[PDB]
C-alpha cells in the first residue's frame, strides 16, 4: 500500500507489516535457508584469525578486486587531448562497462568507441572492422584524432595494431595525416594504470619519435607535466594553478578537466579543452618532464629518457607537505622560478592546520587502498600528521613499490604498526579490520560494504569508511576534490579530522550515558 | 511532427555516415504505420552493430552474469578471465535480494579468476579448479557456483565444462559452466538464450523425478523479472493477495531451490520475454506447463493482467482478483489525480534494452504523456511486433540507434522527458531535457504494480517539473 | 584504573564498571534526583503539540538564542582594516568573551584591548581609562588605527566617547593625526550584526565626512563592496576573485581574511592585511558602493546614499543562483565590464551539479537559522534546488525581513509549507523539530544539543545537523568554506546532498533488514 | 637563564610602555628567591588592569555564573541582563555532569532576560518575575533557580534580592540572587567571593534544623573541583577506593542536595582555595567542619594528598589508603616509564587563573620536566606564598600578564612547552612553540588522580614531540 502525500521507496516500503510477512513466507516456503543460527555461526568465524589465516593462502580465487583492466586507464589518457575519440579495437561489451564506470563517478558523459569485434574475427582477424571502424567514426563523430587500445580477445587473437592502421590508411579509409596513436593494453597484464602508461607512451611516441632531428632540449622553456590516471578535477587544476602562480611554462599532457565537467547551458559539448597534437609535437623541447605518479608511469619514463633525452627527477606524488615541497623546489630549479610568496604563505596555512588539529589525529589508525602512488602519499602525509596506517594495501602494487613504501614507514616512528600488502584484495582487508581493528578506513565505494559486515559484528566493532580514491559513487561530486599540494593536504587533513569528530560526536550523543562528553568546543 | 517530418529527419541524420552505414542503418530505423503490422516489413534488428558508431549494446557476458546469473542470491557467480568485467559489473544493476552478504547470499560480491598472461599461456582449468576449492573452504554455506567466461576462455581451448563436472562430482556439488563469452552474439541477448540453456541443462532438471514437494492448484512461477529496486517484491504482494502461490521469483530474490521447484508449477507469468521465452518454452515442451506474457507497469496493464492470470484459475481466485482491485483503486486514483495534471501533454523518448521501451508505454499513458519515440539496444523481430501495436501512429522507432543518432532525433523532436540508461543521463541533462534512467529507476522504485506507480509518478514529476530546467540558460545571454 | 599502551579519556574512562558503579551511588545517596520514570514523562511532555504552545507564549524568558551582542560585531569590523586594534570602552569581562568566541570559531588568534573601566568610574565617568588605555594601546601594540567601541556598562552610565577621544588629543594621550574612529555599540540593542553596521558607519564617518568638498562620483573607476558581519574566509575571497576574473576595479572596506588566515612560519603577526586608510579616504570617488548583506547595514547604507552620494543598489546577498547572477549583472552594468567566459562556465558548472543531485534534493525539509541575510540567501538557494525550508528561524529578524522572506517563499511551490519565525530561539526550534519534524537542520554547534535531545525521543526522530553559519565550534577549519557565489552554491548543495546520503546509508546499513537498499551507486 | 638575565629581561620588556604603566607592571613580575617567602616583599597581586595593555582576565561575572553557579546541574542560572554574556559563557567549561540536558538538568543551556532598552528605561525586575514563572512552567524538574547578574543590573538600580524573596516563598522554591556584575572587583576573583557568599546566604543554612541525615566518621565533601573532563570523578573514585563517603562536590557534577548537605560531613576537602577558601572558613566557624588543601596533580602529589587525608582518620582508612597506593602503583610507574623519557629536560611555562599555575608544577616534575616561569590572572599573595615554594630557584613569575609581555618572555626563554588558555593557544603555536591548553584540557582530560595522570601523560607527549614542530620553516628559506 501506498499513502499519496508520503509515498515510499523500497526503502522505508518494504519495512511495512505485509511486505516482512510476505517475505517471511517466500523465505520458509521455498529457499531452503540455511537457519539462521548457523548464519550467524559462519559470520562470527568469517571474522577470526583463524579465517584471516585461510583467506591469505588463497591462491587462484580473488574476491572483490582494487583495481580493473588496462583499457579503463587508455580510454581516461586519451580522453585528456584535444578533440580525441578514444577507440577500443575489440569487444563492444569492454566500452559499455568503460564508459558506465567513468560516468557513474563523474556524473558526466563520457565518449568512447568499439569497433564491434565479434566472433567471426577468430578466423579472419580484425582488420576490417579497425577500416570500417576508423571510417565511421572519423565522418560520424568529427574528432580531430582518434586514440587506439584494444580488448582482450583482440589480444589473444593476435591482431597487428599497427599494420591495421597502416593498412586503414593505404586503403584510403582515413587521410594519411589524420593521427592515429595506438597501444596493446591486454587486460590480463597489470591494471588500469599500466592502460594509461601504455596509452601516454603510444601518444607520445606517435607525435615524437620520427621528428626528433630537430629538438633541443631546453629550447621552448616550459617543463612537461604527466598526471596518471587520475579522477579528480582538482589535481590537475591544482597542479596548473601552482605553476601559473610560480610563473612557470609548462605544459600538461593528458588533460580531461575540461570534458570531464562542461557545463549544462543547453548543449551537449562531446569534446572541451586538453592537451593539443603541438604540446606533444613540441615536448622534446622542453627543459625536462616531471611524473606526478612515477609507479605507474614507467613505460613513459623510459621513453622520455631514451627519446627526448630528458633528466626525469626523481619526484614522489606531491601528496603532504614534504612531497609538496620537494615537487615545488625541484620545478624552481628547472625552471630557474623562484618559489613565490603566495605559494610560501599557501604552504604556513597547511602547517596552522596540522598544528590546530594535531590532537585528534595523533594515533588515529587507518585501513586504506587504492593505486600506488595514491597510497604511497597517503601514507606519507599520515605519518606527517600523527597518525598510524596500519593496514595499507595496493592490489595493483609490486614488490620494488612495497619496499618504497616500507622506508617510508620505517623512517616515522608512526610506521611502528604498519604492514604493506600487495595483490591482496578486500576480502583480504575485511580480515583486517576485524582482526586487527582501526579507527577508520579510507578508501573507495567498495569500503561500504566492509563497514556494513563491521557493523554487524557490533556497533563497538563498526570501522567507518572515509572515501578518497576511485570510484566514489554513493556521494556526489567528490571527483571534484583535490588531494595534491598543499591544497588537497588542507582538503585531506579537514576531512580526516571532521570524520573523527563526526564520530565521536555519534558515540557521545547518548542522553545521560555518554553526552558528559558531548562538547559543544572540540 | 507527421510522418512525412520523421522519414525526412531520418533521411538527413543518415547523410553523415559513409556508405555502407548509412545503407545498413536505414534498415534499423521506421515511422509506426498502422496498415503495417509485421515488423520485418519495416525495420532490421538482432544484427552487428556497425564499427565505430558508439552503439550502446553491451555483450553476452552482461546478458549471462550481470542479468540472469548474478540476482541467484545463493549461489556464488565466478567472472572467469581477466579483472575487468567482473569489477565494472560489480552492483551496478539494482536486483535486490534478503540475505547475509559474504556468508549465505554473494550478490554484490565480486568473485574473479583475475587471469594474468600465464593464464593465456597455460590455460585457466587448473586455476579454476584450485578456485572452486579456496571458494567452498571460505564460502561454506553458497549452495551453488557458476563459471560466467569471459572473452579469453574459448579463443585459448579451456574445457570449463570438464573442470565443472569432476569438481561438481568429487564435491557434490551443482557447478555450472556457462559459455557466456562476449565474443559471442552481438549484444546481451544471445548471453540470455545462453543463460537460459545452462539453467535448464545444469539445474533446471535437478528434481525432475522428485514429488516431495506438495503442490496446490494455484502454484506459479514469476519468469524474468530481476526485481530491480524491489520490482519483483511490489509484483509477487498482488498476486498472493489474488490467492496464488508464488514458488519462485526467476532470477530476483531468486533462490537456486527456487528455480529447482520451478517444474512442479502450473502456470509461468512471464514478465521479460525477451530473457526468458527460451525456458518458459523447455517447460512448456517438457513438462507441459503453460506460459503467459504479463505486465505490471501502471494501473490499466496491471489490472489487466490480473484479470487475465485470473482467468486461467477457478471463481475463488477471480474473486479475489477483484478484491484487490478493488483495494487499490483508491490508492492509484489519489496518484493520478496528484500527478496526471502535473504530466499531461508531456512528450517522451524512450531507449532501453530488451522490454521496457514498449512495456511502460500504459504507465506514461496513465499519467496522460505520450511517448514519441521508443527503441531497443537488442531485441529481435518478435519484440519489435509486439512494439508496434502500443506505440502510436507515425511515432519514431530506433533499433541499436548510435549516439549520434539519439542526439539528433531528440534535437529535432524536443521531447519534453527522455527515459534511457547511464550513457545516456548526463548528455540530455546538459542539452536541458529531463531525463529519468530507466534501467536502474535513478536508485528509486519499485516501478512494477501498485505501490511502484506511485513511486514512478513522482518521480517522472519531481524530474519534468524541476525548477533546475528553468536555469540554463544566463540572463546575460 | 588505565592500561598504558590504551589510555582512555573522559569517554570512554567512566563507562568503566567502577566508574557506573561509583557515579550511581552518588546519585542514590545525595543528589535528590528525580525518578528516571518521572524525567522519561517530562522529557516526552516537551515533545508535544501541548508544550510548543506554552514555550510560543513566553515573553520574559529566552533559552538557547540565536545571536550576540552588538560589541562582538563591532570587533569583526574593526579586524579587518589595516594595522588596527579593536578597543572597546568599558568592562574588560567582554574582550575576554569576544576574543575567545572568535578564537573557538576562526583557531586563530584575536587582537582587541579594553579599558578596563571598574565600578569607580559609575562615580567619575571613564575618561581617565580612555586616556591611559588609548596611550598604553598605541604604545605597546603600535596600531597605526585604534577603532573603539563600547561594553553595556560605558553605554549605561553615558559615556561620551567622542567627547573623551578628543579630551585624550587635547591632553597629548595620543597624536592630534592619529585615527580614532568610535562607534556607540549598546549590547540591549539589536545584535552582533547591529555592532557591526555601527562600527562601519563610524569609521566611513571618521574618513570621509570633513574631505567631502574635493570628492567626485565615479573618478576613481572603482566600486566599493562592503561584506557586513562574516565568518568564512572563502566568502572574502570569493567576491575578491569574481570581481578581479571580471576586470572590475573595488575597493573591498573591512577585510579580515589576512589577520584571520597568517601562516605558522615560526612569527606570530598580531596584524595582516586589511582594508587601508587611503581605500577608505577614497571610497566616496568610487563608481557607487555595493553592500553584500544589506539587512543588517541599514546606518551604513543611510551614510553612503546621504553623504558619498553613492546609488546603492537594491541587491540580495548573492548566495544561490538567481541571487548571484542578479549581483555579476548589476556590477556589469555599475562598471562597464561584461561577465566573462571563465564566469559563465562556472554558472553552468553550478546549474549541471544541481541537474545530477536534484532526485535526491527534491522535496527534502530542513530548520535552519542564522542571521537575516545568510538565512534569506539560504532559503533561496533552497528553493532553488526543490528543497522545502520548512522552519526558518531569525532571532535576530524584524517584521520587514520576514515580509520579504515571505514574499520569496509565496513565489516558489517548494514554499507551501514554510514558516518564518523572528525574535525566537532554539528552544521554540527545537519544539517545532518535534511537532513537525523536518529532515536535517541547517545551523550553527548549538543545533548539536537540538540533535541529541531528537534522538533521545528515538532513531526514527532524530534529525541531523549541517554545520552552516556561526559559530562551528565541534568540527574543524569549516570557517575556510564559501557560501557566497557559485562556488558558495557548489559547496552548499555538495554538503546538502552527500548528508542526505550519509543519513541514507546508515539508515540501510542493517544487514539482512535494510541492507537491500545498501547501494553501490547513488 | 641567570636571576640576572630574568632580571634584565623584565627590564628589557617594560621599556615599551608608557611612565604609569610601567611602574605598575614592574610590581607584578619578580623572580623567585629561596631567601624570600613572604610574597608581600616581592609580588603585588589582585589590583587592577591596566587599561589598553590587553589583559588575559575576565569578570565578577565569569567568577560567580561561569566558575562557580554554572556547573550545579539541577538548578537553572539566569544570566540577567543583555544577551552577550550568556551566549559567549554557553558550554565554554567542561564542567561535565550526569543528567537528562532540557528535563532535570540544565548546565550546557543558556537561560536569559535578554535585556532591551525598554529593561534599561524602566528596571528589569518585572520581567525578572514573569521570567521565573516561564521557568517553572516549561522546566517543572527544575530545583532552584540563580540570578546571575550582569554588568546593567546594579547601575539601574533593579532590586532582584526583592524579586528572589516574593517569588522564592510565592512558588516555595530556592531562589539565590547574585551580585555579580562584571564591573564589581578587578577579576574573576570577586566572583567566586560573591558566588560563596550567595551559596552561604540563600542555600547552605536550608538543613540546619534537619537530623534525618544518615552520618558516618568518614564523610567529606570536594570544595574547589569543578569536574573539568571528569576530573572530580576520577578523585571521587580514589577517596571512595579509600573506605571515605564522598557526600557533596562543589560544584562540579553538583546538586543542589548535595551542597545542602556538605555542613554534615567530618571534613572539607579543599582543591581550588582561591574560589572556595571563603566557604570553607564559613564552615568551619558555623559548623565546626575542619578543611585542609590537597593536590591530585600527578601521582607524588596524588599520593602526599592520600596519606595526609587518611592520617585525619583512624587505623582503618589509613590501610586502605595504602591498598589504593600499591593497587595504582603499577599503573602510574607503566605512564612514568613509558612518557618520562619523551619529556625530560623540557621546559614549560604557565599561564593559568587561581590554582593550576602552581598545582600542576609536581606532575610536570614527574615527568621529568621543568616550570621555568609561571603566572596567574586573578590569584592573590596567599596564592603567590603557595607558589614561591613549589617553583624553583630563580624562575619567573608574573601576575596579571599583559598579551605583550608574554610574547616577550616566550620569545627570550624559548621554553619547550607553554600551558595556558584559549586566547593564548594560537599565537604560541605560530610560533612554533608546542602548547596544551589548561584550562579546557584541550578538550582532553581528566587530568586529576592517577586515571588524570595517564592522560596528561599522553597529552604533553602527544603535543611536545608532534611531527608537526619541524615543519614551520620552508626548506627554501
Ligand atoms: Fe533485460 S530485456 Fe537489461 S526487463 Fe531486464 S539489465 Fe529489459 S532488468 Mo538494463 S533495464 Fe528484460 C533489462 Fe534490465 S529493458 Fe533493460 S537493458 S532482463
Ligand atoms: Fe578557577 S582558580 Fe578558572 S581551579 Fe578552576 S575556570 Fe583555577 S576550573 Mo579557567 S581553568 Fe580554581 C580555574 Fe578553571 S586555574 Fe582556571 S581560570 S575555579
Ligand atoms: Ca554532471
Ligand atoms: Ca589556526
Ligand atoms: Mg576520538
Ligand atoms: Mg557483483
Ligand atoms: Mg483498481
Ligand atoms: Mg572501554
Ligand atoms: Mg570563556
Amino acid at each position: 500500500s501506498q499513502q499519496v502525500d508520503k509515498i515510499k521507496a523500497s526503502y522505508p516500503l518494504f519495512l511495512d507489516q505485509d511486505y516482512k510477512d510476505m517475505l517471511a513466507k517466500k523465505r520458509d516456503g521455498f529457499e531452503e535457508k540455511y537457519p539462521q543460527d548457523k548464519i550467524d555461526e559462519v559470520f562470527q568465524w568469517t571474522t577470526t584469525k583463524e579465517y584471516q589465516e585461510l583467506n591469505f593462502q588463497r591462491e587462484a580465487l580473488t574476491v572483490n578486486p582494487a583495481k580493473a583492466c588496462q583499457p579503463l586507464g587508455a580510454v581516461l589518457c586519451a580522453l585528456g587531448f584535444e578533440k580525441t575519440m578514444p577507440y577500443v579495437h575489440g569487444s563492444q561489451g569492454c566500452v559499455a562497462y568503460f564508459r558506465s564506470y567513468f560516468n557513474r563517478h563523474f556524473r558526466e558523459p563520457v565518449s568512447c568507441v568499439s569497433d564491434s569485434m565479434t566472433e567471426d574475427a577468430a578466423v579472419f582477424g580484425g582488420q576490417q572492422n579497425m577500416k570500417d571502424g576508423l571510417q565511421n567514426c572519423k565522418a560520424t563523430y568529427k574528432p580531430d584524432m582518434i586514440a587506439v587500445s584494444t580488448t582482450c580477445m583482440a589480444e589473444v587473437i593476435g591482431d597487428d595494431l599497427n599494420a591495421f592502421i597502416n593498412n586503414s590508411k593505404k586503403e584510403g579509409f582515413i587521410p594519411d595525416e589524420f593521427p592515429v596513436p595506438f597501444a596493446h593494453t591486454p587486460s590480463f597484464v597489470g591494471s588500469h594504470v599500466t592502460g594509461w602508461d601504455n596509452m601516454f607512451e603510444g601518444i607520445a611516441r606517435y607525435f615524437t619519435l620520427k621528428s626528433m632531428d630537430d629538438k633541443v632540449v631546453g629550447s621552448n622553456k616550459k617543463i612537461n607535466i604527466v598526471p596518471g590516471f587520475e579522477t579528480y578535477l582538482g589535481n590537475f587544476r591544482v597542479i596548473k594553478r601552482m605553476l601559473s602562480e610560480m610563473g612557470v611554462g609548462y605544459s600538461l599532457l593528458s588533460d580531461p578537466e575540461e570534458v570531464l565537467d562542461t557545463p549544462a547551458d543547453g548543449q551537449f559539448r562531446m569534446y572541451a579543452g586538453g592537451t593539443t597534437q603541438e604540446e606533444m609535437k613540441d615536448a622534446p623541447n622542453a627543459l625536462n618532464t616531471v611524473l606526478l605518479q612515477p609507479w605507474h608511469l614507467e613505460k613513459t619514463k623510459k621513453f622520455v629518457e631514451g627519446t627526448w633525452k630528458h633528466e626525469v627527477p626523481k619526484l614522489n606524488i606531491p601528496m603532504g607537505l614534504d612531497w609538496t615541497d620537494e615537487f615545488l623546489m625541484k620545478v624552481s630549479e628547472i625552471s630557474g622560478q623562484p618559489i613565490p610568496a603566495s605559494l610560501t604563505k599557501e604552504r604556513g596555512r597547511l602547517v596552522d592546520m596540522m598544528t590546530d588539529s594535531h590532537t585528534w589525529l595523533h594515533g588515529k589508525r587507518f585501513a586504506l587502498w587504492g593505486d600506488p602512488d595514491f597510497v604511497m602519499g597517503l601514507v606519507k602525509f599520515l605519518l606527517e600528521l600523527g597518525c598510524e596506517p596500519v593496514h595499507i594495501l595496493c592490489h595493483n602494487g609490486n614488490k620494488r613499490w612495497k619496499k618504497a613504501v616500507d622506508a617510508i614507514l620505517a623512517a616515522s616512528p608512526y610506521g611502528k604498526n604498519a604492514t604493506v600488502y600487495i595483490g591482496k584484495d578486500l576480502w583480504h582487508l575485511r580480515s583486517l579490520v576485524f582482526t586487527d581493528k582501526p579507527d577508520f578506513m579510507i578508501g573507495n565505494s567498495y569500503g561500504k560494504f566492509i563497514q556494513r559486515d563491521t557493523l554487524h559484528k557490533g556497533k563497538e566493532f563498526e570501522v567507518p569508511l572515509i572515501r578518497i580514491g576511485f570510484p566514489i559513487f554513493d556521494r556526489h561530486h567528490l571527483h571534484r576534490s583535490t588531494t595534491l599540494g598543499y591544497e588537497g593536504a588542507m582538503q585531506i587533513l579537514t576531512t580526516l579530522v571532521n570524520s573523527i569528530l563526526e564520530r565521536l560526536d555519534e558515540e557521545t550523543r547518548g542522553m545521560q550515558a555518554t553526552d558528559y562528553n558531548h562538547d559543544l568546543v572540540r | 511532427m507527421s510522418r512525412e517530418e520523421v522519414e525526412s529527419l531520418i533521411q538527413e541524420v543518415l547523410e553523415v555516415y559513409p556508405e555502407k552505414a548509412r545503407k545498413d542503418r536505414n534498415k534499423h530505423l521506421a515511422v509506426n504505420d498502422p496498415a503495417v503490422t509485421q515488423s520485418k516489413k519495416c525495420i532490421i534488428s538482432n544484427k552487428k552493430s556497425q564499427p565505430g558508431l558508439m552503439t550502446i549494446r553491451g555483450c553476452a557476458y552482461a546478458g549471462s552474469k550481470g542479468v540472469v546469473w548474478g540476482p541467484i542470491k545463493d549461489m556464488i557467480h565466478i567472472s572467469h578471465g581477466p579483472v575487468g568485467c567482473g569489477q565494472y559489473s560489480r552492483a551496478g544493476r539494482r536486483n535486490y535480494y534478503i540475505g547475509t552478504t559474504g556468508v549465505n547470499a554473494f550478490v554484490t560480491m565480486n568473485f574473479t579468476s583475475d587471469f594474468q598472461e600465464k593464464d593465456i599461456v597455460f590455460g585457466g582449468d587448473k586455476k579454476l579448479a584450485k578456485l572452486i576449492d579456496e571458494v567452498e573452504t571460505l564460502f561454506p554455506l553458497n549452495k551453488g557456483i557458476s563459471v560466467q567466461s569471459e572473452c579469453p576462455i574459448g579463443l585459448i581451448g579451456d574445457d570449463i565444462e570438464s573442470v565443472s563436472k569432476v569438481k561438481g562430482a568429487e564435491l557434490s556439488k551443482t557447478i555450472v559452466p556457462v559459455r557466456c563469452e562476449g565474443f559471442r552474439g552481438v549484444s546481451q541477448s544471445l548471453g540470455h538464450h545462453i543463460a537460459n540453456d545452462a539453467v535448464r541443462d545444469w539445474v533446471l532438471g535437478k528434481r525432475d523425478e522428485d514429488t516431495t514437494f506438495a503442490s496446490t492448484p494455484y502454484d506459479v512461477a514469476i519468469i524474468g523479472d530481476y526485481n530491480i529496486g524491489g520490482d519483483a517484491w511490489s509484483s509477487r504482494i498482488l498476486l498472493e493477495e489474488m490467492g496464488l502461490r508464488c514458488v519462485a521469483q526467476w532470477s530476483g530474490d531468486g533462490s537456486i531451490s527456487e528455480i529447482e521447484l520451478t517444474p512442479k508449477v502450473k502456470l509461468n507469468l512471464v514478465h521479460c520475454y525477451r530473457s526468458m521465452n527460451y525456458i518458459s518454452r523447455h517447460m512448456e515442451e517438457k513438462y507441459g506447463i503453460p506460459w503467459m506474457e504479463y505486465n505490471f507497469f501502471g494501473p490499466t496493464k496491471t489490472i489487466e493482467s490480473l484479470r487475465a492470470i485470473a482467468a486461467k484459475f477457478d471463481e475463488s481466485i477471480q474473486k479475489k482478483c477483484e478484491e484487490v482491485i478493488a483495494k487499490y483503486k483508491p490508492e492509484w486514483e489519489a496518484v493520478v489525480a496528484k500527478y496526471r495534471p502535473r504530466l499531461e501533454g508531456k512528450r517522451v523518448m524512450l531507449y532501453i534494452g530488451g522490454l521496457r521501451p514498449r512495456h511502460v508505454i500504459g504507465a506514461y499513458e496513465d499519467l496522460g504523456m505520450e511517448v514519441v519515440g521508443t527503441g531497443y539496444e537488442f531485441a529481435h523481430n518478435d519484440d519489435y511486433d509486439r512494439t508496434m501495436k502500443e506505440m502510436g501512429d507515425s511515432t519514431l522507432l530506433y533499433d541499436d540507434v548510435t549516439g549520434y543518432e539519439f542526439e539528433e532525433f531528440v534535437k529535432r523532436i524536443k521531447p519534453d522527458l527522455i527515459g534511457s540508461g547511464i550513457k545516456e543521463k548526463f548528455i540530455f541533462q546538459k542539452m536541458g531535457i529531463p531525463f529519468r534512467e530507466m534501467h536502474s529507476w535513478d536508485y528509486s522504485g519499485p516501478y512494477h504494480g501498485f505501490d511502484g506507480f506511485a513511486i514512478f509518478a513522482r518521480d517522472m514529476d519531481m524530474t519534468l517539473n524541476n525548477p533546475c530546467w528553468k536555469k540554463l540558460q544566463a540572463p546575460w545571454e
